[PDB]
């Protein structure tokens, strides 16, 4: 009897395993900008600067 | 009176051919084997 029980357990734990295909998708979009403008001044004879 | 062997798993009898009639009746009476009860069960968890 115990044999016929454990064969019915083994029968149901022996099943095939499905297999998943995991496909990640990573999207990284960067963008940048900048505008740096300015006027400087100087006189080195008598040192005076902007 | 009564005997059996579980080498053979067999009722032996000591007594009447009336004991032979009724105790072939009880030879037959409890010979039956209970149907499987699914005493144990393997359950497939869906989530947990």
């Amino acid at each position: 009897d115990i044999m016929n029980a454990m064969l019915e357990v083994i029968g149901q734990l022996d099943i095939r395993r499905a297999q998943v295909l995991i496909e990640a998708l990573i999207v990284e979009m960067a963008e940048g900008d900048g505008i740096n403008l300015g006027v400087q001044w100087g006189s080195l004879e008598s040192g005076s600067v902007i | 009176k009564f005997v059996a062997d579980e080498r053979t798993n067999s009722i032996l009898i000591s007594g009447d051919p009336k004991v032979r009639e009724r105790l072939k009746r009880l030879i037959k009476q409890l010979d039956v084997e209970m149907a499987a009860k699914g005493n144990n069960r393997v359950v497939y968890l869906k989530y947990a």
